[PDB]
RNA sequence: UGGGCAGGGCGAAGCCAGAGGAAACUCUGGUGGAGGUCCGUAGCGGUCCUGACGUGCGAAUCGGUCGUCCGACCUGGGUAU
RNA sequence: UGGUAGUAGCAAAUAUUCAAACGAGAACUUUGAAGGCCGAAGUGGAGAAGGGUUCCAUGUGAACAGCAGUUGAACAUGGGUCAGUCGGUCCUGAGAGAUGGGCGAGCGCCGUUCCGAAGGGACGGGCGAUGGCCUCCGUUGCCCUCAGCCGAUCGAAAGGGAGUCGGGUUCAGAUCCCCGAAUCCGGAGUGGCGGAGAUGGGCGCCGCGAGGCGUCCAGUGCGGUAACGCGACCGAUCCCGGAGAAGCCGGCGGGAGCCCCGGGGAGAGUUCUCUUUUCUUUGUGAAGGGCAGGGCGCCCUGGAAUGGGUUCGCCCCGAGAGAGGGGCCCGUGCCUUGGAAAGCGUCGCGGUUCCGGCGGCGUCCGGUGAGCUCUCGCUGGCCCUUGAAAAUCCGGGGGAGAGGGUGUAAAUCUCGCGCCGGGCCGUACCCAUAUCCGCAGCAGGUCUCCAAGGUGAACAGCCUCUGGCAUGUUGGAACAAUGUAGGUAAGGGAAGUCGGCAAGCCGGAUCCGUAACUUCGGGAUAAGGAUUGGCUCUAAGGGCUGGCAGCCGACUUAGAACUGGUGCGGACCAGGGGAAUCCGACUGUUUAAUUAAAACAAAGCAUCGCGAAGGCCCGCGGCGGGUGUUGACGCGAUGUGAUUUC
């Protein structure tokens, strides 16, 4: 059985130094270092614990080089808040003003009254 | 073969040497598969699935036959009552139907 | 198959801390342990994140409440007291 | 290493565009989501915090405030409350029962969060084992293990 | 590297001015056509000889070819 | 600010099934693995032989036997008194 | 400098033997053979701290390596460390530390946002100057206008931190040197090109038509009901959000690596008998494309009790369960580019040498496993413990503004390519019974990664494989006493001794059984019994395909017969037990180097002070500082010490 080394002069078991185990075409297994993995943006709802959908899940310095229709989604706040939410603010907003609305005029009637 | 393993070459307790809680999920996995592969193939019901399904849980079969056997035995006295209540009902239609044709029949000589 | 016959969840302390320790701790523990009914979605899953802090699982709505239990008998005195201090200032 | 619960609420700024996060104590009855108005014309319910000149007597509010603009200084620990027992219009004071038992007076142009403050009956619940006692206290400051005199040299 | 599926792209690819050089590899029921760029080494896989041979003859003059073997 | 701690024993809450009962509920067989829990390694420490040595391997070490070994646990580096 | 005295000693960790070579000389160097040990928590292979040339080759044997040495980590000669991708460098944690200020006789001290005029920046607009085809733009100089921040700065070679892998090469260096494939960041007048923004509609005409001219209009993309997708798809000051960025533990599932089994090949071991036998090897990088496989607290149709779905456990469901259809993330797995050219195993030729030399072949088919390690994912438990910040990057709301009037179109592009660069410092070796610290090659101490086979519960102990070593600062000859370390002892069984000190007895597993007491949790492996080997059978415990048939695959449990000189947890591993007293609740800590305890500590209990111009305390000093990012369920000062009674 081969018994493989570091092969950096990092030798704790820390969280950036985890490495996984690939066979060379020279067949010999030699330590591979890997990146932490990533996580999906988080929505600005603050409610739904699911991680956003459709946005690459990578280290964030690396969404330099990705492209823009690879990290948000077509829709108004898109790649940083869910649809669920969306919609429900949507809702929220017209119906807050529609009764702000029906509000005023239930006052200027008030008034005509007075 | 089965030598080697007798009471005196053996040094750890029977739960080191198999795991109850092991020996527990292997059964509860064939038994659920079983299970779900005879609700599957319309053998069972979905109300008997449903309390077999807890039986199994409830740690009354200890084997697969003893299930498939309990399912047989049940499905047969169930159909044998299936097919009583099927005549009885019937021969109730019947005579309903057979006053209410008689009703019928007045009301048209009526 | 009941397995004690007084002690309940204090069991897990052993034969340590006194009886009379145990039995006080035992009831406290079943209350902060307990899951409750959430009132803003019914379901009963109150679970207390951490001192005075209880979360839904469902509605994932966080309320401030007492260190054992979902409300204490001095916070619900108040809020009836300051409800009917409200009324009769303005009536 | 704090016996009561902390709330986060978000105001919008009236002088410019933004939203102001502040943390207050929490006082059990509140939950996310909900709206809390600060202020002289706030009304008096659980979780609003308005100035106690206002506020009539009997009532009970947490957080309250030492002096006008103190941002809250009396009555902030789990399970404590301070209860406003008589006004008085002339000079602008009022007396407070503080949960010590002594009565104080208060001008009455500062807050005072309306409520008990969350988390109580901590006491009740008895710690059980020098593990509970030293994960309590390591979190606060380190003096837990005090060590009585007589057993030391003179 | 890259795989060309098509024929004409590849013959775009080997007269862009990127084409350093091209490597023809015969091994047994396939070949192959490495062309090297400035960062992908571009490969074109075919199994029919007549056709190769004629892509091979096909080839721009201009680009360094080196039969392998 | 990081790292680390074999294999087993006892079996707390919670949950399932069956039996008994008017109810309250009570029993039996299971799952579950909680514990400043037990045996026991690594590690940490040093009870006894008051063993060995005692101008020694050593200005405090060595052998067997030993306490603990999921937490008031052990440990590196940075830092403060 | 003597006697001691050629004396004490050169005795911790099983062990060496034979032949040859160099050499003047060999128990000690080298080679070969044999016998051994470390036995994958190592006497192996590699790091961090520390040391600094100890690393490599040749020569010498003056001195040292407590014998000797042909040997050395000794001495003398010369070499050896190559980086955009490995780290430092960047950020900040606990902390440290200037400016303002205050104090101080004074060197200086306190203090880190506080008794501060703390901005050297900018979208845009205006004035004026320069250069280039003065078009348009760039550098500016001045003015208007806009602008928060939290404190200069230091602080980690284990925290955060974009981006290099495969093969080969040396006496010594390899993610650095050669070869081949890549990737990140920065830069860009004429953007070097392609593609997107893109080229449509209406009308008047000509033409048989296709199609061609003349006028207006639109054109910062498109698609699906949806999760969202497509190759890009303008955008400022401002604001919000995310990632960075999270504890410990348990269970389970998926994927790799290792191990195991049945075979094909190649090469070696045995063949007095047998063995289609036994041992080694039997592969593909990073970065892309495709497809398996896991996860979803994502969506669409529809709405359920006779309740249903479902895990090892759980859990979920009119706030929308089962049944279908989709959407997204990881895809380290498989195929392919890379890539068989290279590597490896064999057989054969060459250069008589100097050779990444030349050649043939093979580098194959399969099956399972509560197996071990790593990683991914799901779920649950515990906290009077809630388990870090910053640098940096991204997305979103907004339309302040820009771009062209129908084309040679433009502003603008996070799309495919192209062009250049990436500075500075360390890179050898040792890493520990001989390269470190202990005065030394000192049995002491010194932080981590990799972990095979058998037995076995097991990373226990024992034996073995890969790898390493010569028995730990000497050898030979005898086997006296007295010793140190192991044992064995007839009969008695503690009669010895202060004292069962020491030694000895039990000991694993399976089937029975288990008392006084009790805080009801325990005591408990209480106590006390029986069985254990080998061999041959029987019964039971499942998947895949088409109550049935066939084919597969594993480990177990129970029962029975036969048999051995009653031996059978046969080595190793491996609890003596009971009855009471005192003290201390217990767990834990304690006098490093004579005292590990009844001592200390601890939860519990009971007092005292303090409502902040305050209690306790520090400070020479200060509008000083710690508690205090604190407010009586808090902080500080005491006594007693589980529970019950008082
Ligand atoms: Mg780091
Ligand atoms: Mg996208
Ligand atoms: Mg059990
Ligand atoms: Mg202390
Ligand atoms: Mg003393
Ligand atoms: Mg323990
Ligand atoms: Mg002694
Ligand atoms: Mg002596
Ligand atoms: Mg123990
Ligand atoms: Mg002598
Ligand atoms: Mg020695
Ligand atoms: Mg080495
Ligand atoms: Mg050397
Ligand atoms: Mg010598
Ligand atoms: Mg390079
Ligand atoms: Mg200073
Ligand atoms: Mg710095
Ligand atoms: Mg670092
Ligand atoms: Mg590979
Ligand atoms: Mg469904
Ligand atoms: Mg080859
Ligand atoms: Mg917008
Ligand atoms: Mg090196
Ligand atoms: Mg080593
Ligand atoms: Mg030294
Ligand atoms: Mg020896
Ligand atoms: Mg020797
Ligand atoms: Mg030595
Ligand atoms: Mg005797
Ligand atoms: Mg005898
Ligand atoms: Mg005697
Ligand atoms: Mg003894
Ligand atoms: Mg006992
Ligand atoms: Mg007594
Ligand atoms: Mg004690
Ligand atoms: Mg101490
Ligand atoms: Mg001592
Ligand atoms: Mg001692
Ligand atoms: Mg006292
Ligand atoms: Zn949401
Ligand atoms: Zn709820």
């Amino acid at each position: 059985v081969q018994r493989l080394t570091y092969r950096r002069r990092l030798s704790y078991n820390t969280a950036s130094n985890k490495t996984r185990l690939s066979r060379t075409p020279g067949n010999r297994i030699v330590y591979l270092y890997t990146k932490k993995v990533g996580k999906a943006p988080k929505s600005a709802c603050g409610v739904c614990p699911g991680r956003l959908r459709g946005v690459r899940a990578v280290r964030p310095k690396v969404l330099m080089r990705l492209s823009k229709t690879k990290k948000h989604v077509s829709r108004a706040y898109g790649g940083s808040m869910c649809a669920k939410c969306v919609r429900d603010r949507i809702k929220r907003a017209f119906l807050i003003e529609e009764q702000k609305i029906v509000v005023k005029v239930l006052k200027a009637q008030a008034q005509s009254q007075k | 073969k089965g030598r080697h393993m007798g009471i005196g070459k053996r040094k750890g307790t029977a739960n080191a040497r198999m795991p109850e809680k092991v020996t527990w999920m292997r059964r509860m996995r064939i038994l659920r598969r079983l299970l779900r592969r005879y609700r599957e193939s319309k053998k069972i019901d979905r109300h008997m699935y449903h309390s077999l399904y807890l039986k199994v849980k409830g740690n009354v079969f200890k084997n697969k036959r003893i299930l498939m056997e309990h399912i047989h035995k049940l499905k047969a006295d169930k159909a044998r009552k299936k097919l009583l209540a099927d005549q009885a009902e019937a021969r109730r239609s019947k005579t309903k139907e057979a006053r209410k044709r008689r009703e019928e029949r007045l009301q048209a000589k009526k | 198959a009941k397995r004690t016959k007084k002690v309940g969840i204090v069991g897990k302390y052993g034969t340590r801390y006194g009886a009379s320790l145990r039995k006080m701790v035992k009831k406290i523990e079943i209350s902060q342990h307990a899951k409750y009914t959430c009132s803003f979605c019914g379901k009963t899953k109150m679970k207390r994140r951490a001192v005075g802090i209880w979360h839904c699982g469902s509605c994932m709505k966080t309320v401030a409440g007492g260190a054992w239990t979902y409300n204490t008998t001095s916070a619900v005195t108040v809020k009836s007291a300051i409800r009917r201090l409200k009324e009769l200032k303005d009536q | 290493g704090r016996g009561a619960p902390l709330a986060k609420v978000v105001f919008r700024d009236p002088y410019r565009f933004k939203k102001r996060t502040e943390l207050f104590i929490a006082a059990e009855g509140i939950h996310t989501g909900q709206f809390v108005y600060c202020g002289k014309k706030a009304q008096l319910n659980i979780g609003n915090v308005l100035p106690v000149g206002t506020m009539p007597e009997g009532t009970i509010v947490c957080c309250l405030e030492e002096k006008p603009g103190d941002r809250g200084k009396l009555a902030r620990a789990s399970g404590n409350y301070a209860t406003v027992i008589s006004h008085n219009p002339e000079t602008k004071k009022t007396r407070v029962k503080l949960p010590s038992g002594s009565k104080k007076v208060i001008s009455s142009a500062n807050r005072a969060v309306v409520g008990v403050v969350a988390g109580g009956g901590r006491i009740d619940k008895p710690i059980l084992k020098a593990g509970r006692a030293y994960h309590k206290y390591k979190a606060k400051r380190n003096c837990w293990p005090r060590v009585r005199g007589v057993a030391m040299n003179p | 590297p890259r795989k060309i599926e098509e024929i004409k792209d590849f013959l775009l690819t080997a007269r862009r001015k990127d084409a350093k050089s091209v490597k023809i590899k015969k091994n047994k029921d396939n070949v192959k056509f490495k062309v090297r760029c400035s960062r992908y080494l571009y490969t074109l896989v075919i199994t029919d000889k007549e056709k190769a041979e004629k892509l091979k003859q096909s080839l721009p003059p201009g680009l360094a070819v080196k039969e392998l073997k």
